[PDB]
């Protein structure tokens, strides 16, 4: 069922990067593991998920516009996700300006 | 000749020389090249590496796990890492398209069967279903 | 989970925030890390003294735990008859909010 | 003349089918139709 | 003749809209039967106008 | 004991000739990319505009061809390949058509690439494959193609 109904999209798992600076607690602005963002990822694993109420939610604000919304996902059996994991589905492609 | 690269045939000796630790460099298609490696300690497992840059005090190679695929092994090229040449400078690499022109005035295409030198600097290539050597000027590189 | 290490630390032994059931993959500056450099005892974490001065983090699985924050619909029952000597009473399932 | 007969399979095997993605393009095109039954409301039954 | 009168109009205009946000954004079928091979169709989007 | 060379049919590039053979009145098929492939059609009569069908056959007397008005696209025609309904058909759908380049094994178990320059079949419909610089045609699961 959750093959059939499914997309294809590549789950890598997410790991604190040893760049973090020990005394602020902050991380690296650029570095090679992670992009400024404190949080790291690991090698992409090939991974069928059925996803469900996706919205593109802006918000117009004086700093500007911002795209953030709420997608519902479902995995298959025996997969232990984990906070801040992180998901691209390669088919799928967005328009922006 | 040129001693700018030596590829592995056999997966088999693949096996034997990551069973030694020795670190491979393995190419791709469109995309960037990879070093692969074999875990030590007491687990055994495979482990990749998308830096290619010599190891030194200022730059430092970082390794992950990965279920390496055979079918990239065997069907990819496949290179000592130590012994690995960066580049020929030539303009025509290995294994391209190329057009050229027969004995007879006639046109037609073929691969690149071996990339050659004199002492000179001056390069000769030779083509499959061709003997002799062609100059640089005298191939053409066909577009895809 | 991430820990800082020091020359104090390193000795004592890490306490770690979470219990420990297995570790899954260990990682700090210098890359990953294998089985001969660490260890675990009562939930604390020894490291080696290759890394006095380095960061160290970790992907762990913990059990599942839940304690009870309130009791609710708590009280359902039955006074069953049929096929007994006597009236009986029994107390049926309480629902709990973990 | 001869009596027809199915004889032998002709369809060769493959192997890593991969999907078809539709091209992005500003040309025009036309949208292939289907002929069938249309659903409406009564409005005069509406209006009553 | 109305130099300093006042003027009303009650007036009839097109209906438009602007989307201010895309909701249930995608929707997604490897359509496969009766097909040579698989294809990915894109479902119908849902506008807030 | 064979039959002769079949044509391939030809694409035409050229938007001036495309545009001569429908104010000709000649039918042109475009094979769109998303939605398959189409007829057009110039209407006969005083009337001009161009008529689209999807009755994608050769016309006969048991399949008449129905054709809808159509605001074909000058776009549609550059970016999609087009070809005279008279030529394209079922008949030789070659799974390496003239003018591809091909891997070949050679006598000396050597592999090389050329360029298919003539094809023709025989009795079993098989296709026959010249090669430059070779005088022998091959055949079908002797070859082999390399794409990118
Ligand atoms: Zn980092």
């Amino acid at each position: 069922f959750i093959n059939d109904r499914g997309i294809k999209v590549l789950w890598e798992e997410a790991y604190f990067c040893p760049c973090l600076n020990p005394d602020t607690g902050h991380p690296r602005v650029d570095c090679p593991r992670c992009h400024g963002k404190g949080i790291a990822y690991l090698p992409p694993k090939e991974t069928i998920m059925a996803i469900q109420s996706q919205e593109k939610g802006t918000n117009q604000l004086d700093i500007g516009i911002l795209d953030t919304g709420t997608a519902i996902g479902t995995t298959q059996l025996e997969k232990r996700i984990s906070y801040r994991d992180r998901f691209t589905v390669p088919e799928v492609l967005m328009p922006q300006q | 000749p040129i001693q700018d690269a030596k590829p592995i045939d056999d997966i088999v000796d693949i096996m034997t020389y990551l069973k030694n630790g020795k670190v491979l460099r393995v190419k791709q298609d469109n995309q960037g090249d990879i070093l692969v490696r074999m875990s030590p300690g007491k687990h055994k497992f495979t482990e990749v590496s998308r830096d290619l840059d010599k190891e030194s005090f200022y730059y430092k190679r970082h390794w992950v796990l990965y279920n390496v695929s055979v079918n990239s092994l065997i069907t990819f090229d496949v290179y000592l890492d130590e012994e690995y040449s960066e580049t020929t400078k030539v303009k025509y690499p290995k294994d391209t398209i190329v057009e050229y022109t027969r004995e007879d005035q006639e046109k037609d295409v073929a691969m690149i069967k071996e990339i050659l030198t004199d002492n000179n600097g001056n390069y000769f290539y030779a083509l499959i279903g061709e003997t002799m050597l062609f100059d640089e000027n005298k191939l053409n590189k066909v577009k895809d | 989970m991430i820990y800082f290490v020091n020359k104090d630390r390193i000795k004592k032994g890490i306490p770690l925030y979470y219990d420990v059931k297995e570790i899954t993959y260990i990682a700090t500056q210098d890359g990953t890390v294998y089985e001969e450099d660490y260890e675990i005892k009562n939930n604390r974490l020894y490291l080696n003294e290759k890394y006095e001065n380095h960061t160290v983090t970790l992907k762990i699985l913990m059990t599942l735990r839940y304690v009870v924050s309130d009791i609710l619909k708590e009280s359902r029952y039955q006074y069953t008859k049929f096929n007994q000597p006597k009236s009986k009473f029994e107390n049926l399932p309480q629902k709990l909010l973990l | 003349e001869k009596p027809y007969m199915i004889g032998a399979n002709s369809n060769p095997n493959v192997i890593n089918k991969s999907t078809t993605y539709t091209t992005t393009t500003q040309a025009d095109e036309q949208d292939k139709p289907k002929y069938t039954t249309r659903l409406e409301f009564d409005t005069i039954d509406m209006i009553r």
